């Protein structure tokens, strides 16, 4: 070992050039069955128990703290391709992952984004999961069944930070939370979201009401508010994909995609 | 200090037993970010805490030994915890042994209230037994002063099973109350031998809350609205309190009652808990050595 | 609270003698150390003093303008802790600076005042280089000053005290027209008696009754009746030999000489150089 | 064995501080910043305040090294 990278609550990682993580049975299996590109590649398993990982240098919370321009749209693009790949791949294994941050996103020097920490992902449930930050309306309101939809909230998260180098909805409490949500999405209703009132917090609780769409004026392209508007969409089932995401036409536009080696260096 | 078996560990510290029997806490760094300070600022918190606090229920620090990286410090053998004791469906919970814990629990936040100091991480697993059955509250991480209008802490403090509904309705200034609250449900926890409000979500413990013990209203709570947090609620009529803990007493009704007002200022302190006519009333609480034992 | 507190019992001395011999035992120590690890270059103890309250000064400066704003609870502390150390340890094996720089850095953790370290460094009048190195020689010995202090980490201020005293007086003494009048100049006194060791050998209510009345006196109020009567014959006679003993002590105090201060700040540099 | 409560005595070293339940009939807590009802809806009042004030006070005033 050479340096603990950072401290967790259940795993800490030290660097070794690899990646020695100290934890169990869920997190190892589902990071073995989705190996990827874009997906953390264990290459190992030693004995406490320890997990070996390829090392990248950085991650994109501590890229998006120490630098002071915005991201270039061409970037910004790119890591949605690597990202919508790998969650389309978790998909397909049939793995949610309900862990999908800014902070667990990985950022090479090759800009290769190559997402971890599978202690919150399992197969397809545990009714309070996802960070507050980026936790679903379906989950905040205590509903015991849910689906894709909430890492596809999590990625539509991921790109208004990336959008603005700040959190979309930084909620102090899960009250405020939901409150940031609503005003600035705007409150749902039975006729836009159905199978509202079986929803048990609504049953049991009353809010407020506010406007519909003013995440406008916090940020874009025409067809990148359409495809935001594809992740902010209050109905699980009308939420749009990672797969149909990859084909909308937001990823051709004038700023295309620029390749992962052409990305500017940073300090390691 | 001969390190000689392992205790277990949490995300403050590890702790591990050594020869008189010791245990040693050990302060692993915290993230990044708090690697600079030095010190753990929990580790100083409760350094402080106990180094000013002196009495027979609560936990006593003998040795802060440590070197540059970190701090660790030394504690009396803690035999066993009370959440061991209410998980074990071995032991049988007789009346005078809730009465013997309550009176314990009781005594030591009444020493801990007066010096003006919150405990605010009450909870069955940190009320450690000893093989004397010397209850002691422990774990003072999050312990801090009240009194002064000055500094305002976080009111996520305490976990969401204990957790007063002043703190979950986010309040910047609480007093004793926070902690009566959490007496009344490890209370309730003895009566039950399950958490009496296990919710999952902090708005599903609000719910839980309400649905227990029915929806305040302004006559029971003047200023609940001008709370930041505050979120309107159905009215739950709330099922009475004889009907959840049928074999409680009268008496035993009322001490629940007066620990579970949801006005902070009128619920009772701990002088008051101790004076009401539960703990005089037969039978006797059971003393130290003839407690349960895993 | 103080009755049963480590302060009293430890941190409060009979008078000036236990202070003085103590502050010569760490000389000595210090000196036989020295000499048996291989003799004009080492100061005498009253040097040594004149540093202190040098530098104590110093750091009554640096918490002055510090940024977030300190607390005045967390500068008492820092000057507490300061003078805990430096009561059995000498300045010319510990620095001075960097002492008083770590006892800042301690009180601001003991007295829950969040700061980061780059925080608490931004406010140094030095170099970038410079402010990382004031860091890494913090962090070294903040765990020094820890064992240093016995790991007796609350300190007790009188201004609390003070305020309740002046509640007091405001709602049980109709006589006095306005206790307020009597506050600021009382703060004045309050700060002399930081200068003194005074802090090592009464408690708080002491101090902060003893500046309330020298502050009515100044005024010409006389409140005689308030001790007699308010507050309810040898326990009187010996606050008020207290309290003499106090303005005693403020009068007798001498502020440093700037070349003094000079030569003996040279003289340290010596011999922290030599060893 | 029957319990029977025994307020616990400890030495303040100096003069008595009137009962918490009490401050308020002598006028104590006019002379303090009155609660904000933030603070009343947490179990806050300004009898706190004004009782450590006192409290503190009048500690340790007649102690003798
Ligand atoms: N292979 C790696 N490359 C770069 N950073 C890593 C790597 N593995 C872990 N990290 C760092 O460690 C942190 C993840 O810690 P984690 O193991 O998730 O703790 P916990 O699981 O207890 O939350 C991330 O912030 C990341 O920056
Ligand atoms: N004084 C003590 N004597 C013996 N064992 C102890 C003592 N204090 C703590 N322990 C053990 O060490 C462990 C500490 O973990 P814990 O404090 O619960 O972590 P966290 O506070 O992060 O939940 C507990 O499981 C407890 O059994
Ligand atoms: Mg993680
Ligand atoms: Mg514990």
């Amino acid at each position: 070992c050479l340096n603990r990278i950072e401290e967790g609550t259940y795993g800490v990682v030290y660097r070794a050039i690899v990646a020695l993580k100290r934890l169990s049975l869920r997190e190892i299996n589902t990071i073995l069955k989705a190996q990827h590109p874009n997906i953390v590649t264990v290459r190992e398993i030693v004995v406490k128990i320890y997990i070996v990982m390829n090392y990248v240098e950085h991650d994109l919370k501590s890229l998006m703290e120490t630098m002071k321009q915005p991201f270039l749209p061409g970037e910004v693009k790119t890591l949605m391709i690597q990202l919508l790949r790998g969650v389309k791949h978790l998909h397909d294994n049939w793995i949610l992952h309900r862990d999908l941050k800014t902070s667990n996103l990985l950022l090479s020097h090759a800009g290769i984004l190559k997402v971890g920490d599978f202690g919150l992902a399992r197969e397809y449930y545990t009714p309070v999961v996802v960070t507050l930050w980026y936790r679903a309306p379906e989950l905040l309101l205590g509903a015991k069944e849910y689906s894709t939809a909430v890492d596809m909230w999590s990625v539509g998260c991921i790109f208004g930070e990336l959008l603005t180098q700040k959190p979309l909805f930084p909620g102090k409490s899960e009250i405020d939370q939901i409150n940031k949500v609503f005003k600035d999405l705007g409150t749902p209703s039975e006729k836009i979201w159905p199978g509202y009132s079986e929803l048990p917090a609504v049953k049991k609780m009353t809010f407020s009401e506010h406007p519909y769409n003013n995440l406008r004026k916090r940020f874009l392209s025409d067809q990148g508010f359409d495809l935001m508007n594809k992740f902010l969409t209050y109905f699980p089932g009308r939420r749009i994909s990672a797969e149909d995401g990859l084909k909308h036409e937001y990823f051709r536009e004038t700023p295309l995609p620029i390749d992962p080696s052409m990305f500017p260096t940073w300090p390691a | 200090y001969e390190k000689l078996d392992f205790l277990g560990e949490g995300q403050f510290a590890t702790v591990y037993k050594a020869r008189q029997i010791v245990a040693i806490k050990k302060i692993k760094l915290g993230h990044r970010s708090e690697a600079k300070d030095g010190i753990n600022r929990t580790a100083l918190r409760e350094i402080k805490l106990l180094q000013e606090l002196s009495h027979p229920n609560i936990i006593g620090l003998l040795d802060a030994f440590g070197h540059k990286s970190n701090i660790s410090l030394v504690f009396d053998f803690m035999e066993t915890d009370l959440e061991v004791i209410i998980k074990d469906n071995s032991l049988v919970l007789t009346p005078s042994h809730i009465k013997a814990y309550m009176l314990m629990t009781l005594q030591g936040l009444e020493y801990l209230h007066q010096h003006w100091i919150l405990h605010r991480d009450l909870k069955p697993n940190n009320l450690l037994l000893d093989e004397n059955g010397v209850l002691k509250l422990a774990d003072f991480g999050l312990a801090k002063s009240f009194g002064s209008p000055n500094r305002a802490y976080t009111h996520q403090v305490v976990t969401r099973w204990y957790r007063a509904p002043e703190l979950l309705f986010g309040a910047r200034m609480y007093g004793v109350g926070v902690d009566m609250w959490a007496v009344g449900c490890i209370l309730a926890e003895l009566l039950l031998r399950v958490p009496f409000l296990p919710g999952d979500s902090d708005l599903d413990q609000l719910t839980r809350i309400f649905e227990t013990l029915g929806t305040p209203t302004e006559e029971q709570w003047p200023d609940m609205c001008s709370l930041p947090d505050y979120v309107t609620f159905k009215s739950f009529p709330g099922i009475p309190l004889h009907h959840i803990f049928s074999a409680a007493g009268d008496d035993l009704l009322d001490l629940i009652q007066g620990l579970f007002l949801f006005n902070p200022c009128a619920r009772i302190t701990a002088t008051q808990a101790l004076k009401m006519k539960y703990f005089s009333n037969r039978p006797g609480p059971t003393p130290g050595c003839q407690l349960p034992r895993p | 609270m103080y009755h049963n507190s480590s302060q009293k019992r430890h941190w409060t001395f009979s008078s000036e003698e236990q202070l003085a011999r103590l502050r010569a035992d760490a000389n000595r120590k210090f000196r036989c150390k020295a000499v048996a690890n291989g003799d004009p270059v080492f100061l005498e103890p009253h040097e040594e003093m004149t540093l202190c309250k040098y530098y104590e000064k110093r750091l009554l400066e640096f918490c002055s303008v510090f940024k977030p704003a300190m607390p005045r609870s967390v500068v008492g502390t820092a000057c507490m802790y300061f003078k805990r150390f430096y009561l059995n340890n000498s300045v010319m094996e510990y620095h001075p600076r960097i002492i008083m720089l770590t006892c800042a850095f301690l009180a601001c953790k003991v007295d829950e005042f969040n700061v980061s370290s780059p925080q608490f460094v931004g406010n140094l009048r030095e170099s970038p280089l410079g402010q990382e190195k004031a860091l890494e020689q913090i962090l070294e010995y903040e765990l020094l000053l820890i064992q240093q202090l016995n790991f007796h980490l609350i300190v007790h201020n009188p201004y609390r005290p003070f305020e309740g005293f002046l509640i007091d007086l405001k709602t049980r003494y109709p006589i006095l027209e306005n206790p307020e009048i009597l506050r600021k100049t009382a703060d004045d006194f309050l700060n002399r008696i930081a200068l003194t060791d005074a802090y090592l050998l009464y408690t708080p209510s002491q101090i902060a009754l003893t500046a309330i009345l020298s502050s009515a006196s100044r005024a010409g109020i006389t409140m005689e009746s308030y001790l007699s009567e308010s507050l309810m014959r040898t326990c009187l006679s010996q606050l008020l030999d207290i309290m003499k003993s106090m303005r005693n002590l403020v009068k007798k105090y001498e502020p440093p000489r700037s070349e003094e201060v000079a030569v003996l700040k040279q003289k340290l540099e010596r011999c922290h150089s030599a060893e | 064995a029957l319990y029977e409560y025994q307020p616990l005595q400890i030495e303040t070293y100096g003069p008595h501080v009137p009962e918490l339940e009490m401050l308020g009939r002598l006028g104590y807590l006019n002379h303090v910043r009155a609660a904000s009802p933030q603070d009343l809806a947490g179990g806050y009042t300004s009898s706190l305040a004004c009782h450590r004030a006192l409290q503190d006070a009048f500690s340790g005033l007649f102690w003798q090294p």
